[PDB]
């Protein structure tokens, strides 16, 4: 029979992660934002935000929030 | 750092960068009251937040392994041992003298 | 006078986690969500040198 | 580091590592009695003692004085009527050993016994590395023939005749070097005659008293690793006084 050692301790980096870009304008579109492919798809109703199914053509996305907004209150 | 209710998962970590999706996702998820830090250009510079992203410790015992690699290289860190030099190193009344 | 670390790996070894570090060395401002969600509140002497 | 990567034992690990000692000691003193020439050097060590040329405390480390003389007495009588029974000779033979066993010798003596065992088996493989070079490396005679025809006889014309009277174009060009052949055949018998005894026995007895001798490094290795940290806790406390901390440690390893 022999006897344990005392164990060794090691640890590793945290790895953090790099920060978006988010390069963005507003110059009369409203919904021109640019974040990737659709670039935009963004939707706030109500107490909370919800999240579009992210149309990749700006001009269907623009429309059917527009229509969205018109029947939601 | 704020946790999603029905997974349980991370939504967003402490000290990170808050953009549209984020703040979408953590919106989506339940979330009313979200908070962040107030810093200048000039008058309250953000260096904790640039030390703490830099250093690359996780937990005590990770602060703990790398003090003790940094005071005597080249030798294996054990728990006990660590412990017992950060507790000498300031916090011991026979190693430290503040007259 | 030994290898230089980063200053936060004494305030981890410090019993001290990254939430508490936040609020010990910054301020607090808290943003709500009502109709327009972006309601916060301002601390008139927040205005200031910017 | 290196002391740190082993771990220290405990007393059952002791009593092992013991017990293993004992017993690959006891593996060696069996095959050292074994032979006769350790109780011919046993013999004229005693009449040299006897002659007025030594004394008695280096002959025998106690035992385990006229009952060491009658015991001496006896064992001589062994020895003559073994070396008087040339199919009996095996069994006597036994029999001497356990009584040479039964003696408690010298550690000197023991290793006199030992070295003169390594230079008969290192005559003998010289002997036999010397007639495998004679043919296998002269004349390129084929690995698994040599072995059939070579493994048990090692003393006759079995590899002599073989390897030249074999048809093939390069076998019947070293008479020569079969000169060489019968010469190493005359030293074989020489030292066979010499001995006493075979030759496979002997290489039986070395190879197992190195198994013994092996075992035994291997417990002593492992016991100077568990103790390691005894040592330099011991040396610790010597380290101002006008020597260097690890000349102290290698002293107290030493030790």
């Amino acid at each position: 029979l022999r006897q344990q050692n005392r164990q060794i301790i090691s640890y590793v980096p945290r790895t953090e992660p790099a920060p978006p870009e988010h390069a963005i304008k507003m110059d009369s579109f409203r919904d021109v934002w640019m974040l990737r492919g659709k670039y935009v798809a963004f939707v706030l109703m109500g107490e909370s935000f919800l999240r579009s199914p992210a149309f990749t053509v700006p001009e269907s996305a623009q429309r059917w929030a527009n229509q969205i907004r018109q029947e939601g209150e | 750092d704020y946790i999603d209710e029905s997974t349980g998962e991370l939504i967003c970590a402490a000290n990170m960068e808050l953009s549209l999706d984020l703040l979408a996702k953590l919106s989506q998820s339940g979330h009313k009251r979200i908070e962040t830090l107030f810093t200048n250009d000039l008058d309250h510079g953000p260096y904790i937040s640039e030390t703490l992203r830099v250093d690359p410790t996780n937990d005590r015992l990770s602060a703990l392994v790398e003090i003790y690699r940094m005071m005597r290289p080249g030798e294996p860190p054990t728990r006990e041992a660590a412990e017992s030099l950060f507790e000498n190193l300031f916090f011991s009344e026979d190693r430290y003298d503040l007259s | 006078r030994r290898r230089k670390l980063p200053a936060t790996i004494i305030l981890r070894a410090l019993n001290y986690t990254t939430e508490q570090i936040l609020d010990l060395f910054f301020e607090k401002v808290i943003f709500e969500i009502r109709d327009n969600k972006l309601q916060m509140e301002l601390v008139p002497e927040r205005l200031r040198g910017e | 580091r290196e002391m740190g990567t082993v771990e220290l034992l405990t007393r059952e690990g002791e009593i092992d590592i013991a017990k293993r000692i004992e017993d690959g000691i006891n593996q060696v003193q069996c095959s050292v009695a074994e032979y006769p020439e350790a109780i011919t050097y046993l013999l004229e060590q005693y009449d040299r003692v006897e002659a007025e040329e030594a004394r008695l405390s280096d002959l025998i480390t106690g035992f385990v004085p006229e009952l060491a003389r009658e015991k001496f007495a006896e064992l001589r009588a062994q020895y003559v009527v073994t070396r008087d029974t040339i199919a009996t000779a095996q069994e006597e033979i036994l029999k001497l050993s356990e009584v040479f066993k039964q003696f408690r010798l010298v550690p000197k003596q023991f290793d006199y016994l030992v070295n003169s065992m390594r230079v008969m088996m290192d005559r003998v493989r010289t002997q036999e590395r010397l007639i495998m070079k004679l043919c296998v490396e002269q004349c390129k005679m084929p690995k698994k023939n040599f072995i059939t025809l070579f493994t048990g006889n090692e003393t006759s014309d079995t590899w002599f005749n073989a390897a030249i009277a074999m048809n093939k174009p390069w076998s019947e060009k070293l008479h020569d070097v079969s000169e060489e052949v019968h010469r190493a055949l005359q030293k074989l018998q020489q030292i066979e005659e010499e001995t006493g005894l075979t030759i496979e026995q002997v290489k039986d007895i070395n190879r197992r008293m190195s198994i013994g001798e092996a075992k035994a490094r291997r417990a002593k290795k492992e016991m100077v690793e568990a103790n390691l940290r005894l040592v330099i806790s011991i040396a610790k406390k010597y380290t101002n006084r006008g020597l260097q901390f690890l000349d102290l440690i290698q002293e107290g390893n030493i030790g």
